[PDB]
RNA sequence: UUCUUAGACCGCACCAAGACGAACUACAGCGAAGGCAUUCUUCAAGGAUACCUUCCUCAAUCAAGAACCAAAGUGUGGGGAUCGAAGAUGAUUAGAGACCAUUGUAGUCCACACUGCAAACGAUGACACCCAUGAAUUGGGGACUCAGCACGUUAUCUGACUUCUUCACGCGAAAGCUUUGAGGUUACAGUCUC
């Protein structure tokens, strides 16, 4: 009906490809095309700032000595999985538009 | 003793493999060899109830009882190795990581060396889920 | 308990180590015919490189070391490469996207026998003048770039030994020069070896194996 | 039971949606030097407190909220 | 539900078998469309560009007719790791192969045959002309050792994909469309077809 999605929610443009790979869930294994799923991406710490002290006391050749490694990963997740943990949200007309290319 | 008398006055470094998910958390017990071992605790010993053998709670409570088990074993440097959970799983550990940390070394064992070593697939299977997913 | 029948041993690392006891371990007693010796052989056992080395720990404690046991004798544990690692997450600190990723693998036959999977990664870097929001790159200028790699790692270590083979991974020579000479085809942010796997082994030889640690402790 | 005082260093924010429980920081003026990495513990309160407010503490090593 | 002292879970080492090639992977590329992602080697092609080479109207579009065609299905043989319709068991519920959980057959893979049924969508038929604003990207062209090289910047050009979330005129019932048309149409006629 409607064209509310200029992009119909894609990365992809029209009359290019019309089919990209299916991409998995890290939330509940749905499959979507790449361009349509919602990529982002973690830097997840190893250690709370709380606990982080306590175990640079008892390191001697880490924490101080060493900074400490972080856990990357990749998270590609589905529309309502989005949508339902609130990390993408719905926006009125004049921003849906905008985008932030790739860049935080 | 049972443990160093050869290595006696000198830090040992053993090695610790932590398991958090949302099911249970496992604490175990390596030498650098990973072809002898001296004990595995598991959260479920510790606390009851399926739920709450995932919690933060579970592994501080498990992790006093490797220290207990290490100083007879003449162990006193602990390496580390995290892990989340499967190549067909997530990337994320359990509420259990952090919590376990934390507890060893506020109980005097030295920790260094901490690593993540982990199961993340070049590329796998099928993923377990549908098309539609779980819903 | 189960420790009425444990004993200790210790690890015995080559004199191209510069720490030889690097680890204390424990296995089983003899308890009969099973023979505690025969278990021990094969055992793997990880370090990491920094603490193993005192040269070259700044550049990476980020590398792993891990290797076999050839022969028991005494107390000691008399051993020989069998992997070297980069860790997981070493890689992805390096990582950008929109920078090309490139790979590589080379199968690496020394003198001896030994024979190693090098795996080798690799990324672009954006020139110090750009525009772009690419730092994409030809075809032409990927398998030319492996090309050289193949070339200049099969040339070295094809008259050089195992042993001396494995200084050069863990003091990092080899990456200098891949990473240099690889660079005017196009410029890289680094070059790195990811893994390093011992394929064939070829024989147990009491002499070379002996020799390669020099005086045991 | 241990009874180990503590000094409310700052409101940390309000935690909770009853109405009824805060979460606030305490610090350590139980320490007479012995060595504390910890050092300033999170502990949830149950009803009304105020800045410089002394309680016992019968636990230690809190993170209070956690992920769960 | 299910698995465990006949030692599970767990850790390390090694091996077997089958699928797949993450991240990098993009408001990027190639292919007529459907579609296509590890590396090396190999066979035959296709598009773009460059040219003061060649041919000289050989064209455009299409009833008839021919070829290709996602997944699920059918035939025969090989394979069968993972997931999994049907089935089984446990919950959830007033009722529940339900949605959920543990399992599991066909199928999922390959070869040779069929089927031609999709939101096969850009819901936009094909070829051709005219039509403005700004910033980028993708290829080619212009101003020792796979090496008289490769990349980048300034400027120009031809060919592709798209954005102005300051797209000009105009059109449309509006949403919207804009050299990339649904514009140049009651001032109604470029061409062909469904």
């Amino acid at each position: 009906m409607t064209t509310k999605r200029r992009n119909h929610g894609r990365a992809k443009p029209p009359c290019s490809r019309g089919r990209t790979r299916p991409v998995h869930c890290f939330n509940c294994g749905r499959l979507a095309p790449k361009d349509k799923a919602v990529g982002r991406f973690v830097v997840r710490r190893m250690l709370d700032q709380a606990s982080a002290r306590d175990v640079a006391e008892a390191s001697n050749v880490y924490g101080a000595g060493f900074p400490m490694p972080k856990l990357y990963m990749k998270q590609r997740f589905c529309i309502a999985c989005a949508i339902h943990s609130r990390t993408v949200r719905a926006r009125p007309t004049d921003m849906r538009k905008r985008r932030f290319t790739t860049k935080v | 003793f049972y443990g160093s008398s050869a290595a006696k006055d000198e830090l040992v470094y053993g090695v610790v493999h932590i398991y958090a998910s949302f099911n249970d958390t496992f604490v175990h017990v390596t030498d650098m060899s990973g072809r002898e071992t001296f004990c595995k605790i598991t959260g479920g010993m510790k606390v009851k109830a399926d739920r709450d053998e995932s919690s933060p709670y579970a592994a501080m409570m498990a992790a006093q009882d490797v220290v207990a088990r290490c100083k007879e074993c003449g162990i006193n440097a602990l390496h580390v190795k995290m892990r989340a959970t499967g190549g067909v799983g997530t990337r994320s550990p359990g509420p259990g990581a952090q919590a376990a940390l934390r507890a060893l070394a506020r109980a005097g064992m030295k920790i260094g060396r901490i690593e993540d070593v982990t199961p993340i697939p070049t590329d796998s299977t099928r993923r377990k889920g549908s098309r539609r997913g779980r819903r | 308990e189960t420790m009425s029948r444990k004993e200790w041993y210790d690890v015995v690392a080559p004199k191209n180590f510069e720490v030889r006891q690097f680890g204390k371990t424990i296995c089983n007693k003899t308890q009969g015919t099973k023979i505690a010796a025969d278990y021990l052989r094969g055992r793997v056992y990880e370090s990491n490189l920094a603490d193993l080395n005192k040269t070259q720990g700044d550049d990476d404690a980020y590398r792993k070391v891990k290797f076999v046991v050839q022969e028991v004798q005494g107390r000691n544990l008399l051993t020989q490469f069998h992997s070297m690692e980069m860790t997981s997450d070493r890689v992805y600190f390096l990582l950008r996207k929109w920078c090309t990723t490139i790979e590589a693998a080379v199968e690496a036959k020394t003198a001896d026998g030994y024979t190693l999977r090098l795996f080798v990664i690799a990324f672009t870097k954006k020139q110090s003048n750009q525009l772009s929001k690419n730092c994409y790159a030809k075809t032409r200028l990927v398998k030319w770039v492996r090309h050289r790699i193949t070339n200049l790692i099969r040339q070295r270590l094809s008259k050089v030994n195992i042993n001396e083979a494995v200084t050069l991974l863990t003091r990092n020579i080899l990456r200098d020069r891949l990473a240099k000479r690889c660079n005017p085809i196009v410029p890289l942010r680094d070059l790195r070896i990811r893994k390093v796997k011992v394929v064939r082994t070829p024989r147990f030889d009491a002499q070379a194996l002996l020799n390669a640690h020099g005086e045991i402790p | 039971d241990q009874a180990q005082v503590g000094l409310i260093i700052k409101v940390l924010g309000r935690t909770g949606s009853r109405g009824n429980v805060t979460q606030v920081r305490v610090r350590l003026m139980a320490e007479e030097g012995s060595p504390d990495a910890n050092r300033t513990i999170v502990r949830n309160v149950k009803g009304p407190c105020k800045e410089g407010d002394m309680l016992s503490l019968m636990e230690t090593e809190r993170e209070a909220r956690r992920l769960r």
